[PDB]
């Protein structure tokens, strides 16, 4: 029988939640495992396996301590990095890629500024705060 | 001072920041104003962003009426550490040097709020309160200044 | 009972009853606003009993267990000015002023201590 | 007292008001 | 403008 001791230290769980957890858990594992029960099984050169936003080629560069079609290649590639291998971009129509791209560097450029006074006046900030 | 002259080598004397601070404070106590400034400037040359005790330098430069040096030191000291009472007491000393003194009193009280166990901010408050022509506040501030440091 | 024998101007029996109270509570619970009252009352009886060293030690103990107490510091100054320990007397008076700036007897006590120190 | 304002006003402001009366060291 | 006169 399906074990549910870790999900709730209370020894008894109502049957609706037992199926609620079992159905939810199998789907969550099946998403990660595939791009069955949890209690039967939990299982399954540079050390660095992965970093957000880096492709395999970026890893090899790290290990070494380092026109419309072409822009469309650069159109998709930037969203490959930002969306962490999202499969919906291939389903997006071409002209919807342009406006999201224009807003991409626009919001990124705003981050660069954020990431980057008289004696009498500058004392007030400390007193008022 | 004689021990400095005799028992202290010159190379250690003119390099050690602690010797510079102690010698400047000592020459302050003997009311030797010219001597102390040219060694405290050397101390600032060793490190501008050091606090320890600038209450002595602030007291000296208030007498010497050097507004620009006090402004630079106050700006640097606040930029380095805002929570140190010495920076706020230096700022208040500069403010009293300028003209206005109510905000100087408020800054001094804020410095005392940062560290209640700072007796020199208390005695500086009391000394300033004489310029306000008020005595009862001054006398209470003096007594509470003595409470912190028995031998002042 | 010690407090009432004190109020009745009969200090000797109040003293022994407060000593019994202290020895009963000596072993257990130094904190919890009971030993503080016991020690303060016993020190008051001793200072009214004209014996000062034991009153001073008890007042020092209660001061250690509780520092923010203006009355404790005024009593310490009273005891120290009764003796010739002027430095401790004035230190405790200035502290007492620090805890409470507007103290009536403390101003006169400080004036007397300072004039005695200057004349000494 | 301000019993009446200009052009038959109702209320009155007061922008400013002041009162005037007559009458080496270790830091 | 208020301050309406009678």
């Amino acid at each position: 029988q399906y074990d549910y001791s870790p999900f709730c230290e209370r020894n008894t769980l109502r049957e609706s939640r037992i199926d609620s957890f079992l159905k939810a858990e199998r789907a969550a594992h099946c998403l990660v495992f595939h791009k069955y029960r949890p209690d039967i099984d939990i299982m399954c050169s540079m050390l660095l396996e992965s970093v957000p936003g880096c492709n395999k080629e970026d890893l090899e560069r790290l290990s070494r301590r380092e026109r419309l079609d072409d822009i469309i290649n650069h159109e998709t590639n930037a969203l490959k990095s930002f969306w962490n291998d999202s499969g919906l971009v291939n389903s997006l129509q071409s002209h919807h890629l342009h406006e999201e791209y224009l807003l991409l560097q626009e919001e990124l450029k705003n981050v660069y500024k954020i990431k980057c006074e008289s004696l009498r006046d500058k004392c007030r900030r400390h007193y008022s705060n | 001072i004689r021990l400095f002259e005799s028992q202290i080598p010159s190379h250690i004397k003119d390099t050690m920041p602690w010797c510079l601070v102690q010698l400047g404070k000592l020459h302050f106590e003997i009311i030797n104003y010219d001597m102390s400034l040219k060694y405290f400037n050397r101390l600032k040359d060793l490190q501008p962003a050091r606090v320890k005790d600038m209450e002595i330098f602030s007291t000296l430069l208030w007498h010497l009426h050097d507004k620009v040096k006090s402004s630079n030191l106050a700006n640097g000291l606040m930029d380095t550490m805002p929570n140190k009472p010495e920076t706020w007491c230096c700022i208040g000393n500069l403010l009293s040097l300028q003209k206005d003194h109510d905000a100087a009193i408020k800054a001094f009280e804020k410095a005392t709020q940062l560290d209640p166990n700072f007796a020199y901010a208390y005695t500086l408050q009391g000394h300033e309160h004489s310029s306000n022509d008020s005595s009862d506040s001054a006398k209470t501030c003096y007594r509470k200044a003595l409470a912190c440091d028995p031998q002042h | 009972m010690g407090v009432m024998y004190f109020k009745k101007n009969e200090f000797v029996k109040a003293k022994k009853y407060l000593k019994k109270a202290l020895e009963v509570v000596k072993d257990l619970d130094p904190s919890s606003r009971t030993t503080i009252s016991i020690q303060l009352n016993l020190g008051h009886t001793y200072r009214k009993l004209n014996e000062n060293e034991i009153a001073i030690k008890c007042f020092r103990c209660v001061l250690e267990k509780n520092d923010k107490n203006s009355e404790i510091h005024c009593s310490l100054g009273y005891l120290y000015l009764k003796t010739k320990k002027l430095q401790k007397a004035i230190d405790h008076l200035h502290k007492s002023l620090y805890l409470k700036p507007n103290n009536s007897s403390a101003t006169a006590l400080l004036k007397n201590a300072l004039e005695l120190n200057v004349t000494l | 007292l301000f019993p009446v304002n200009h052009e038959n006003g109702k209320d009155t402001h007061l922008r400013g008001i002041r009162l005037y009366v007559p009458s080496a060291i270790l830091r | 403008l208020s301050d309406i006169t009678n």
